[PDB]
RNA sequence: AAGCUUGAGUCUCGUAGAGGGGGGUAGAAUUCCAGGUGUAGCGGUGAAAUGCGUAGAGAUCUGGAGGAAUACCGGUGGCGAAGGCGGCCCCCUGGACGAAGACUGACGCUCAGGUGCGAAAGCGUGGGGAGCAAACAGGAUUAGAUACCCUGGUAGUCCACGCCGUAAACGAUGUCGACUUGGAGGUUGUGCCCUUGAGGCGUGGCUUCCGGAGCUAACGCGUUAAGUCGACCGCCUGGGGA
RNA sequence: ACUAUGGUUUUUAUU
RNA sequence: GUUUAUUAAAAACACAGCACUGUGCAAACACGAAAGUGGACGUAUACGGUGUGACGCCUGCCCGGUGCCGGAAGGUUAAU
């Protein structure tokens, strides 16, 4: 990727590169692993924004 | 029947016009078996923008119990009148009144 | 859709006892009076097919209550008919 | 109401016809019956100038009340009537003190039901309560713009004049003209729409119609010998030329205007 | 959707421009969007908040 | 010809919704008109030209005119029998659901014939005309073109009132009845949280993805089934011709 | 996401 | 229905309808040295003028030219 900016920032965030698909695909969807690391832990971490 | 606050912004110095409009605001419910809760005051307030080379207007609110098959009928007292601009009946939204 | 009002003076009259909820002739009673709560709502104009099928759909479940009544007692039917508005 | 039957005999095919239950079916109110006599269309030298010229039977005229004032003084209607010359149709009214007049019928209104006069009447049609009361988007009925003239617009079957800018002590006008007209709200402005509504459902039908119309049709240039016609002829079928009227003149994309002394009261052209 | 008299709360949810501030950037929930964008609205047409600042 | 009940229904207080029908009322960007301030470019592409100005366009300022959908929120979200349905505000309305009592007493299901209903365009009288656009004047294109591309643009989309009944009308799954097997999200009630809490852990409704029995040539369907058979209807028996 | 072109359109082969 | 009174009665003339074009009402229009007269107590589906002919189903191509209107600068050009 690729994809045209929509909104100028000039430092980028690694939201969109490299995180996302090397590495971010198929090693988390659907209960792959589970246990309570990629849900219920996540569950109990606070944030002071939503998320 | 159905709760409306009714709420429309009157001309600042009709002020004094007010309690006679109120006279024959009660009486056009009253005569239809509604009950009133308030009808006295909510205050002359500055507006977000001017209107008639003027900055403020008065608001009475009415907090009402009517039949809501009348309802539109009513709100032409409002509407032929001169000194009043965009009112609206505004329903229930945990009304002043809840049957205590 | 049937008032507090309207529906109170169904059960009050349509019964043999004290708040009587189930009878068959008060469930046809009732129906015949939630077509008359639909005055107002209905034949105003062509675009509108909901009340017309409202209207056909009490009317379905009104024949399948009479249906029933006039094979099962026979004479609860030719009763209900000089009390109720059915035909004139 | 309108009623139309299909085909039943030769010649009397499908036909429509208007029909009112309504409209009185006894005689005008005598005194308020006057005979609408006419010099008899003879120009400066003793003859007539308008070709084929013509009808009605007598257009005897109903007076109708244009010059009133009344305050107070309540009315009743008795009836709903038509006047030979016009399709606004008329309303007899008694008032409670009392006369018998004719009213330029307003709309919304029927015969046994009462109205009021002036400052102390409710805003229904026919209550000629004051024009410098009313909000923007009153219909006024029939207006009269100078003192004392008579029933100046809305004149003609469900028309009406509507208000809809005021200044003070001034009101304008929307007017079917297309125009933006101002006054100082001294209008007689009687409040609401005129007439019944229902002119507009006519057919008139057969062409034997036309005699009681007193109107004579209009026939082709083409079809005239070259004498009694500028387009007459000739076997070629063709003039050759540009189309005129029967005195030999063109007007198609010549535009004609007169008046140049109303410029102050024109404000909107109609598009 | 219970309110729309009292200002200091909708005053948070609009600029000096009068224009509404995105979910995305107030740390504010969506379904709430979507009622404070009606109770700005019902706050408009009170005449207490602006429409827009043309005008 | 009567009785019962776990089918199927009645009444009271609460839960969610762009479902439908009617009235009250704001915005954003685009398009024309008048006079100012008045200038040489303004328009369109993959490319190019017609357009548009020297008789002064485009743009900008204050007014006047005016149409269509309501943009953001809008979702791996609601609601509707479906086709479809999003600015606020007020009434009326078919279904679905929480929950304590009391009443019917098999009142249930399907359906030939019949009958109800448009995303679309077509019939048509009078209004409307900004987006977009078959038709259509042109620019072209090219060897050619009637097309791709581009300037302008009618029917039509919009309004009142009626006819037409169309489609891939595809949710690939007739309408009804009672069963089967786990996980995880969303959405809405409800019990309890000194609410890590765009909630949590159970329990009712809806629903989506993954997945097991069974069924399938294959896709997979997968409790809302392509499974299990029970009611009733519609329809079939090599392909083309049709 | 990172730079335009559009047409002609094998016959015997297989004994 | 109107039509060659005495050789010619039809297939011509015209109606709801389609379209162009003049008219916002002191209208347009016709007539008028002048008073005015009609249009008209009508008011845009109402009024004036010309094509085409109800109904049902359609509406080719052409603006070089003559005519007509718009664009308004310039030229020639009379009163002055």
């Amino acid at each position: 990727i690729k994809v045209r900016e929509n909104e100028p920032f000039d430092v980028a965030l690694r939201r969109f590169k490299r995180s996302c698909e090397k590495a971010g695909v198929l090693a988390e969807v659907r209960r792959r692993e589970f246990y309570e690391k990629p849900t219920t832990e996540r569950k109990r971490a606070k944030a002071s924004a939503v998320k | 029947m159905r709760h409306y606050e009714i709420v429309f912004m009157v001309h600042p110095d009709q002020s004094e016009q007010v309690p006679g409009m109120i006279e024959r605001y009660t009486a056009a419910i009253t005569g239809a078996e509604g009950k009133i809760h308030r009808l006295e005051d909510w205050g002359r307030r500055q507006l977000a923008y001017p209107i008639n080379k003027l900055h403020k207007a008065h608001y009475v609110l009415m907090n009402v119990e009517a039949p809501q098959e009348v309802i539109d009928e009513l709100e032409t007292t409002f509407r032929f009148n001169d000194a009043v601009i965009r009112s609206m009946v505004m329903r229930t939204k945990h009304a002043v009144t809840e049957a205590s | 859709s049937l008032s507090t009002e309207a529906t109170a003076k169904i059960v009050s009259e349509f019964g043999r006892d004290a708040n009587d909820t189930g009878s068959t002739e008060v469930q046809v009673a009732l129906l015949t009076a939630q077509i008359n709560h639909l005055q107002g709502h209905f034949a105003e104009h062509k675009k509108d097919h909901h009340s017309r099928r409202g209207l056909l759909r009490m009317v379905s479940q009104r024949r399948k209550l009479l249906d029933y009544l006039k094979r099962k007692d026979v004479a609860r039917y030719t009763q209900l008919i000089e009390r109720l508005g059915l035909r004139r | 109401a309108v009623v139309k039957c299909k085909p039943t005999s030769p010649g009397r095919r499908h036909v429509v016809k208007v029909v009112n239950p309504e409209l009185h079916k006894g005689k005008p109110f005598a005194p308020l019956l006057e005979k609408n006599s006419k010099s008899g269309g003879r120009n400066n030298n003793g003859r007539i100038t308008t070709r084929h010229i013509g009808g009605g039977h007598k257009q005897a005229y109903r007076i109708v009340d244009f010059k009133r004032n009344k305050d107070g003084i309540p009315a009743v209607v008795e009836r709903l009537e038509y006047d030979p010359n016009r399709s606004a149709n008329i309303a007899l009214v008694l008032y409670k003190d009392g006369e018998r007049r004719y009213i330029l019928a307003p709309k919304g209104l029927k015969a046994g039901d009462q109205i009021q006069s002036g400052v102390d009447a409710a805003i229904k049609p026919g209550n000629t309560l004051p024009m410098r009361n009313i909000p923007v988007g009153s219909t006024v009925h029939n207006v009269e713009m100078k003192p004392g003239k008579g029933g100046q617009l809305a004149r003609s079957a469900g028309t009406y004049v509507q208000i809809v800018a005021r200044d003070g002590a001034y009101v304008t006008l929307r007017l079917r003209s297309g125009e933006m007209r101002k006054v100082e709200a001294d209008c007689r402005a009687t409040l609401g729409e005129v007439g019944n509504a229902e002119h507009m459902l006519r057919v008139l039908g057969k062409a034997g119609a036309a005699r009681w119309r007193g109107v004579r049709p209009t026939v082709r240039g083409t079809a005239m010998n070259p004498v009694d016609h500028p387009h007459g002829g000739g076997e070629g079928r063709n003039f050759g030329k540009h189309p005129v009227t029967p005195w030999g003149v063109q007007t198609k994309g010549k535009k004609t205007r007169s008046n140049k002394r109303t410029d102050k009261f024109i404000v909107r052209r109609r598009s | 959707e219970i309110d729309y008299k009292d200002i200091a709360t909708l005053k948070n949810y609009i600029t000096e421009s009068g224009k509404i501030v995105p979910s995305r950037i107030t740390g504010t929930r969506a379904k709430y969007q979507r009622q404070l964008a009606r109770a700005i609205k019902r706050a408009r047409y009170l005449s207490l908040l602006p429409y827009t600042d043309r005008h």
